[PDB]
DNA sequence: CTTGACAAAAGTGTTAAATTGTGCTATACTGGGAGCTGTCACGGATGC
């Protein structure tokens, strides 16, 4: 269960990282997640995707 | 009542083993990782470990890891995020290095906890030393993670074998290091090993037990019975102050040690008795060569004076304070001979 | 009490001989194990 956002050039983010509902993802803020979750950085798929998750 | 064992048993039991497939994609992305690192350490000129570690601090946890290394290891602030800052200045082809790199790191702890099912059936056959279950099965697992960091899939060789040898050797290490109360270091613990084992040899086909003369004959040279007999007695272990008696459960051991390193009441009086005896019986001395005798004897500084000293502030000449001490002494050998008050004192 | 000459005691520097610490072994090994009874009264936490 997550949400999908695949990027372009780079990220500025790296699996691990939580999140926030619309902040800066991947290539100079072109895509913000906008969720609650787990960020993974996938470079084979080109994506980087949320699991949804509270930081407890 | 909440076993210790079965905690970690269920613990492990909750992480599946690994087929081919999926070990040999763990090595190749661990293997990647580090070569990763390598390159990442000739990007900002940094060391392998160093990056290395910083990868750690972003991914088994952020603040914990810098915070209990104990008072002091490296600063979270300085030595760490800088680092951070400083890897983060590089494009693309340099920072994917970095998610390959967290990547291989994952990877490891995957490989690591796939295989402790294996550890924990290793320290099974290796119990009855000087350390009980888990004791020994984590000591075990530290040979896991070294099996790990130096292993090898090109070699096609699956990693059960690899990681046994190196747990095998971790928990063999594991009681030379602990075992008996005193420390015995690991040469010691060998050739122990090897005298217990020509023992249960030779014994097996005697029909008896050896001698220090035979047991030490099928040791090879330079053994002999001294050798084996001294080993021997090194080889055994303190004996527990707690050790019960008899058929009383209330009686203990180290209530019948006695305590001869302090002084005994009778000491007190006695040594009191002879510092004084001996200032009453060396007043009757020359002011010079009753203090000469003190002072050499050390009842003064509590030091011995060299003749040298004894005549440097007295300005005599080294051969005059002997004089003086000799003919001192025998002149108290004069009166000690009549008074007969300090002729005791003989042991 | 003194001055010089000397054996022995005690010093100090470099080295030979031990003792001690560390590392690795790649066929494949992938969840331990030992159980022990013939109390007894009571006081508190916990569960129906």
């Amino acid at each position: 269960k997550a949400r999908v956002y695949p990027f372009e050039d780079d990220v500025e983010v790296t699996t691990g990282d939580r999140v926030a509902p619309g902040d800066v993802l991947a290539d100079g803020g072109k895509v913000k997640s906008e969720i609650y979750g787990r960020v993974e950085v996938d470079l084979v798929r080109n994506v980087v995707r949320v699991v949804e998750s509270y930081d407890i | 009542t909440s076993d210790p064992v079965r905690q970690y048993l269920h613990e492990i039991g909750q992480v599946p083993l690994l087929t081919l497939e999926e070990e040999i994609d763990l090595a190749r992305k661990v293997e990647e990782g580090m070569e990763a690192i390598k390159k990442l350490s000739e990007a900002t000129g940094l060391d392998q470990e160093l990056i290395r570690e910083v990868v750690r601090a972003k991914i088994l946890g952020t603040a914990r890891i810098q915070k209990i290394p104990g008072l002091k290891e490296k600063p979270d602030p300085k030595t760490v995020e800088e680092v951070d800052g400083k890897l983060k200045s590089l494009p693309k082809e340099l920072k994917r290095y970095l998610h390959i790199a967290r990547e291989g790191e994952a990877a490891r702890q995957h490989l690591i906890e796939a295989n402790l099912r294996l550890v924990v059936s290793i320290a099974k056959k290796y119990t009855g030393r000087g350390l009980s279950f888990l004791d020994l099965i984590q000591e075990g697992n530290q040979g896991l993670i070294r099996a790990v960091e130096k292993f090898e899939y090109k070699r096609r060789f699956k990693f059960s074998t690899y990681a046994t040898w190196w747990i095998r050797q971790a928990i063999n290490r594991a009681i030379a290091d602990q075992a008996r109360t005193i420390r015995i270091p690991v040469h010691m613990v060998e050739t122990i090993n090897k005298l217990s084992r020509t023992a249960r040899q030779l014994q097996q086909e005697l029909g008896r037990e050896p001698s220090y003369e035979e047991i030490a004959e099928a040791m090879g040279p330079g053994w002999d019975a001294k050798r084996v007999e001294e080993t021997l007695k090194i080889a055994q272990e303190p004996v527990s102050l707690e050790t019960p008696i008899g058929d009383e459960k209330d009686s203990f051991y180290g209530d019948f040690i006695p305590d001869e390193n302090l002084p005994s009441p009778v000491e007190a009086a006695a040594q009191s008795l002879l510092s004084e005896e001996l200032e009453k019986a060396l007043s009757k001395l020359s002011e010079r060569e009753a203090m000469v005798l003190k002072l050499r004897k050390g009842l003064i500084d509590g030091r011995e004076h060299t003749l040298e000293e004894v005549g440097a502030y007295f300005g005599v000449t080294r051969e005059r304070i002997r004089q003086i001490e000799n003919k001192a002494l025998r002149k108290l050998k004069y009166h000690e001979s009549r008074t007969r008050k300090l002729r005791d004192f003989l042991e």
